[PDB]
């Protein structure tokens, strides 16, 4: 793949929604399959 | 100055008979916009999905699994879409497509043909000369694949009768 | 015996049909030079000629089994506790319930773990420079100088023919649904 | 005169399902104030089938309009004595732009 | 310079035929990205605990140890099943055995710090069976092509217990195909939800 | 050139491409030859199992005129490419006689299609009648 591709995807506002979307979406995975989460269950 | 196939048209500039089967026939001037190699990755992958799927069909008539029900091609696309064999077809194509955009990498790269995945397994190749021959036949045949999978979808819609039952009747 | 040039030597085509590969060399016993695939280029040769070598006596073994179970030819009691139905498939059904079956498969692939497994990885990795197929089992002679050249020839084509034969007669026996002889 | 318009549904996530309101026609989703429905209404839509094939006709012009920007900054880009043509540009978008525009939709 | 394994690609760099093997499969390119010795590391690490997983399934469908808690012969049953102490025990010890092992070296910022240091040597041979030079190249061989093929059958098997809630023998001795009424791929989607 | 008996009254050529305007005078001739040959035709055989604008009209309900409107779209398409190249950059005998019968065509069918509006009937019909 072209080096300046990757450089241009390892730019911060890239790398910055990538992440955060990543980040958004296994916080919305996690609150799909358990939701309703408001305490560590013990 | 002109192409060999259209004689009244020019030959495209980019088009200078180093793809087998280049005839010159680019009127639309498709590969003075885009790189001819990812085109002939397209046209070669195209062909070969045709190919495949022409004898996909004539087998198919000819012949089915005993687990799977007899029925018709096309029958059989929407059977393997609620049965899940259709969605492990699509894995395994994906998966294998995973490596196919590597290899499109290694062509723009200039590092690979864009047919080329090394698959000879029974060596039917010997030298440059043979694989050159069976190279312009691939082109040649996978360009005829590519309508003729397209005529056997659609006659099937517009007459509900499989290819080889379209040649039995009328 | 070798009679290069004429049977199981360089510039020999069993079928002209396909052309000589330049892949396949003459050293392997009963090279006749067929090889469409091309196989010979990119695989050990040495290990597909022990394998080669190894079907044919299991294919041989396989021939004159299947002769003597479908002549109905048997050892003392053993129709008893087998199939009485001279049909190979019958048989090897009755023999596997039997647990005759799994000894022969236990001792068999006893010698393949213990003898069968080091003798081709020591020939493939060159320690000991086994000729593919040799077990060291002359008990009645008949090797020396017959082996390197007409015995070897003749249990290539004995156990190819074998390999041919053993596939014909189990699909000849299940088209037919009888068995042969 | 009794359903109410709504062409967004929401996911069921973190309890925001209730967003999918009932609108009315046997569906539950947003209620949206665009005035699309009424503007498909009037282009005589009457189908979703219909609304497919412009979701796909928006979809190859945007394609379509993405190459030209491609197309006009890298591969053919008009000089400066192109652009000053405000004559050539006021007839061709009087014209062609409104005036075809206009004749075309009243057709 | 084309790979062995994929005729088709470029030889991908960081991969010489040194490591056992390396018969020059990587199309993506992580090696390039990642240094090998953390990727032997790692493979050698998810092979070796999938070594002892595939083991694991097929032994705890043979034996068990005694008790109600271990008499689970379905192996996903045995992760709920076991008692939780324990299995916490383990985690701990294999915590622990992370730290000696790796001898505090754990990140990729400061494993193989020490030049002495090689991929998958945590310094384990117990009982000197690498004490013969000869056999190193072909335990290490077969030590990753059995961590692959580990890594292979764990991962079918777990999958297989999730689709028919059997355990792999006798999930192959009482096998009941796929009948896709249920156990759909996807989906979530589709439906708009719910 | 071919053709030129000095007719440009309104002057069309001093204000549109003389290759443009020939490609359409060439392609409107031979159009109309073979309209022009047709139009006899129709009436003087029909083809197995089978009106001047009437025929048309019915052709397009039967699928006959939409599969030529197909392909004769297709080698329009790479006409057009014909064109643009052409305005980017015996036989001399044939080539007058091509635009001749073909001008003589273009009012030949011409004729033909309001004689079908007057009397309603085809070229034959009307010499027939
Ligand atoms: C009659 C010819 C014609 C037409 C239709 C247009 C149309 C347009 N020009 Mg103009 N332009 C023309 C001639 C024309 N131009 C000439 C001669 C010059 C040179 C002086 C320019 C110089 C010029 C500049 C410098 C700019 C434009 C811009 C625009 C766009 C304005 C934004 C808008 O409302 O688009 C939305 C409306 C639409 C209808 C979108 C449709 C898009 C296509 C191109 C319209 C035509 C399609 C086709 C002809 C229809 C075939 C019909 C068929 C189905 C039967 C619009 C697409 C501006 C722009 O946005 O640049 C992109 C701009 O900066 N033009
Ligand atoms: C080797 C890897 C592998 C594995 C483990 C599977 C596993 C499966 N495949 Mg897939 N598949 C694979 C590779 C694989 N596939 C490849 C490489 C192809 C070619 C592209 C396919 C094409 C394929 C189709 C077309 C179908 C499956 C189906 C199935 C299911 C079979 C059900 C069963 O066990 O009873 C069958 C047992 C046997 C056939 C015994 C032998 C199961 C989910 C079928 C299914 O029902 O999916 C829901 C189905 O229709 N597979
Ligand atoms: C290498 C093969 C082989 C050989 C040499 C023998 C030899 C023998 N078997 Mg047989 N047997 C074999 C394989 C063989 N068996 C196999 C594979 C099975 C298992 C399926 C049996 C099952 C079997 C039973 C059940 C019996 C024998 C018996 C006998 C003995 C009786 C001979 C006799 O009096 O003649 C008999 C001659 C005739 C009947 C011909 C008339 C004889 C030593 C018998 C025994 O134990 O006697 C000591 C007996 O009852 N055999
Ligand atoms: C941020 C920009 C923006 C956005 C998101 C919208 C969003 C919307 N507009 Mg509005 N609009 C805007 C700017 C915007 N508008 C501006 C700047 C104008 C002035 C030209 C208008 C004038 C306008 C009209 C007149 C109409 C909308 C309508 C709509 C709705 C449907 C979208 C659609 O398909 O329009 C489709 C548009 C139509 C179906 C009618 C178009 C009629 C105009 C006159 C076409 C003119 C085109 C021409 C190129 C303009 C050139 C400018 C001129 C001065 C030279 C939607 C709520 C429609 C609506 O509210 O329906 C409920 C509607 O009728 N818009
Ligand atoms: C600090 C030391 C310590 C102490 C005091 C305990 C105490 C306890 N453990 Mg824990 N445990 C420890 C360390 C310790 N554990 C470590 C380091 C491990 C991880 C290897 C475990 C893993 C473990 C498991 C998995 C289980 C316990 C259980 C128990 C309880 C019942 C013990 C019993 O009945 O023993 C009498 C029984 C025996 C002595 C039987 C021993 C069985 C054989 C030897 C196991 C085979 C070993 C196997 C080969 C492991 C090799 C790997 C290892 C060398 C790393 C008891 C509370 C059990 C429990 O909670 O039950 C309620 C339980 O399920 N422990
Ligand atoms: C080049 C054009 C062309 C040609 C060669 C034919 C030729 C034929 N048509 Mg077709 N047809 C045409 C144009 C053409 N048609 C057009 C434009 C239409 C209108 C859309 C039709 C509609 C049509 C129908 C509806 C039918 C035919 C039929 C036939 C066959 C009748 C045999 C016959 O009487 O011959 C002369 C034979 C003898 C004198 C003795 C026998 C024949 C093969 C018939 C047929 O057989 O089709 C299955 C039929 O039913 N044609
Ligand atoms: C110092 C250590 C010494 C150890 C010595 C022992 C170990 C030596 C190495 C042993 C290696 C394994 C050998 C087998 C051991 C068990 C033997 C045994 O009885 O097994 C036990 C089982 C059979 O189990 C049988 O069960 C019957 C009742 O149902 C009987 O009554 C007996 O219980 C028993 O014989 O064996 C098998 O299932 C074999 C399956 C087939 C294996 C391959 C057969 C040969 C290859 C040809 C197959 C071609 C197939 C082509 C494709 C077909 C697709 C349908
Ligand atoms: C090296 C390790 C190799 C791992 C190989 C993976 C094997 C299993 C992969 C899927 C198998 C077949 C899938 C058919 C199943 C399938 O396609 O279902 C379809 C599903 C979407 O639902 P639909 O729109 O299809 O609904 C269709 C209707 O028919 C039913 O309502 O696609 C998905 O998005 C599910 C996958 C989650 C996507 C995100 C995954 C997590 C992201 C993690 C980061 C990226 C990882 C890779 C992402 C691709
Ligand atoms: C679903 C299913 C199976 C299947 C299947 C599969 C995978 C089928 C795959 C089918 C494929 C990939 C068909 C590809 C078609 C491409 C075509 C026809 C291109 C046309 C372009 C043309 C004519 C041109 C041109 C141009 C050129 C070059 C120059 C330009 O300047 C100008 C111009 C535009 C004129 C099967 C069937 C086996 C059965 C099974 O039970 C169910
Ligand atoms: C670290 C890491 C890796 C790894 C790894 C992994 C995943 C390792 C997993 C290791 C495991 C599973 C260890 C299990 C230990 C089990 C024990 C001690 C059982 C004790 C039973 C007892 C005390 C009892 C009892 C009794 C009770 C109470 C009551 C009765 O009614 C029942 C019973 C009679 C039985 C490796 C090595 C691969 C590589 C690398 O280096 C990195
Ligand atoms: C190094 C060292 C030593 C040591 C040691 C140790 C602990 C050595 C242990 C080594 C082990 C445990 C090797 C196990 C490998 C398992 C494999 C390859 C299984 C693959 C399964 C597959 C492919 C499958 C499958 C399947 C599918 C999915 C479908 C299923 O229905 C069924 C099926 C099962 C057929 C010691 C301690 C002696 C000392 C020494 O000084 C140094």
């Amino acid at each position: 793949m072209d080096s300046n591709f990757l450089k241009y995807l390892s730019t911060a506002p890239v790398l910055f929604t990538v992440w955060l979307s990543f980040t958004a979406s296994f916080i919305i995975e996690a609150n799909r399959f358990f939701p309703d989460m408001l305490y560590f269950p013990m | 100055d002109f192409s060999a196939a259209v004689p009244f048209l020019k030959r495209p500039s980019n088009l200078d008979g180093a793809y087998i089967g280049d005839v010159g026939f680019d009127p639309l001037g498709f590969s003075d916009v885009f790189d001819l190699r990812v085109l002939r990755e397209a046209e070669l992958k195209h062909g070969r999905f045709a190919m495949l799927a022409v004898l996909g069909f004539i087998v198919q008539e000819l012949y089915t699994f005993p687990f799977f029900p007899k029925m018709a091609p096309v029958d059989a696309h929407d059977y393997f879409v609620k049965q899940g064999g259709g969605s492990q077809i699509i894995f395994w194509i994906s998966f294998v497509e995973l490596f196919g955009v590597v290899a499109l990498f290694e062509t723009l790269q200039g590092k690979r043909e864009p047919g080329d995945f090394a698959f000879d397994p029974l060596g039917l190749a010997k030298d440059e000369a043979t694989l050159e021959r069976y190279r312009l036949a691939e082109v040649k045949h996978a360009r005829l694949a590519m309508i003729a999978i397209g005529g056997f979808i659609h006659q099937y819609w517009v007459t509900k009768q499989t290819v080889l039952e379209q040649l039995g009747n009328f | 015996l070798w009679n290069e040039g004429k049977i199981q030597g360089k510039g020999v085509s069993v079928i002209p049909l396909f052309p000589r590969p330049a892949s396949l060399d003459g050293t392997f016993p009963g090279d006749q030079g067929f090889d469409p695939f091309g196989f010979s280029s990119w695989v050990n040769m040495k290990f597909v000629a022990e394998a080669e070598i190894k079907h044919c006596r299991l294919a041989m073994l396989a021939f004159a089994g299947i002769m003597v179970e479908s002549a109905g030819i048997s050892f003392p009691g053993a129709t008893s506790v087998l199939g009485s139905s001279k049909n190979i498939f019958e048989i090897h059904d009755k023999a596997v319930a039997s647990g005759a079956m799994g000894q022969i498969l236990l001792w068999v692939s006893f010698f393949e773990v213990v003898a069968g497994v080091p003798a081709m990885n020591e020939m493939l990795n060159g320690e000991s420079s086994r000729i593919p197929g040799y077990y060291a089992f002359d008990p009645l002679g008949q090797g020396k100088g017959d082996k390197m050249g007409r015995m070897q020839l003749s249990e290539i084509q004995n156990g190819r023919l074998a390999m041919l034969a053993v596939s014909g007669i189990v699909h000849h026996t299940l088209i037919t649904g009888k068995g042969p002889l | 005169t009794a359903v109410k318009p709504s062409a967004q549904v929401v996911w069921p996530i973190v309890g925001q399902e209730v967003l999918n309101g009932d609108v009315g026609g046997g569906f539950q989703g947003v209620q949206v104030t665009s005035g699309f429905f009424q503007i498909w209404r009037s282009s005589g839509i009457t189908s979703e089938v219909e609304l497919y094939w412009c979701a796909l006709a928006g979809l190859i012009m945007s394609g379509l309009m993405i190459f030209a920007g491609w197309f006009h900054y890298h591969k053919a880009a008009p000089k400066l004595e192109w652009f000053q043509n405000a004559e050539s540009m006021l007839n061709h978008h009087l014209s062609g732009l409104l005036g075809l525009g206009c004749l075309s939709w009243a057709g | 310079a084309k790979s062995k394994a994929v005729p088709f690609l470029s030889q991908p760099e960081a991969l010489d035929g040194s490591m056992a093997g390396d018969v020059g499969f990587d199309p993506f390119g992580i090696s390039s990205v990642i240094d090998i010795k953390w990727l032997r590391e790692s493979e050698l690490k998810h092979g070796r605990i999938c070594m002892l997983a595939a083991t694991g399934c097929l032994v705890q469908e043979v034996v068990h140890l005694p008790g109600p808690a271990f008499s689970q012969k379905m192996a996903l049953n045995a992760w709920a099943a076991a008692p939780r102490g324990g299995m916490i025990s383990i985690l701990v010890a294999i915590g622990l055995i992370e730290m000696i092992s790796n001898r505090f070296a754990l990140t990729a910022t400061d494993m193989f710090a020490n030049p002495n240091r090689v991929p998958g040597d945590l310094g384990f041979d117990p009982l000197s069976l690498g004490a013969n030079p000869a056999n190193r190249a072909r335990f290490e061989l077969s030590e990753v092509i059995h961590g692959r093929a580990a890594m292979m059958g764990f991962s079918g098997m777990v999958h297989q217990m999730i689709v028919s809630k059997q355990a792999p023998i006798e999930q192959l001795m009482h096998f009941k195909a796929v009948d896709s009424s249920l156990m759909k791929l996807g989906g979530a989607a589709g439906n708009l939800g719910y | 050139v071919p053709g030129d008996a000095g007719f440009d009254p309104l002057t069309i050529s001093a204000w549109l491409d003389s290759r443009w305007l020939r490609e359409a005078e060439i392609k409107h001739c031979r159009v109309a030859m073979l309209a022009a040959a047709g139009c006899i035709a129709q009436d003087i055989f029909q083809f197995p199992g089978a009106k001047m604008t009437a025929l048309h009209d019915a052709a397009v309900k039967a699928g006959s005129m939409g599969q030529m409107l197909f392909w004769i779209g297709f080698v329009e398409a790479i006409s057009t490419a014909a064109t643009i190249q052409m305005l980017q950059g015996g036989r001399a005998r044939m080539e007058l006689s091509e635009i001749k019968n073909g001008r003589l065509a273009m009012i030949g069918f011409s004729g033909m299609v309001h004689h079908y509006f007057i009397t309603g009937k085809g070229p034959i019909e009307l010499l027939t009648s």
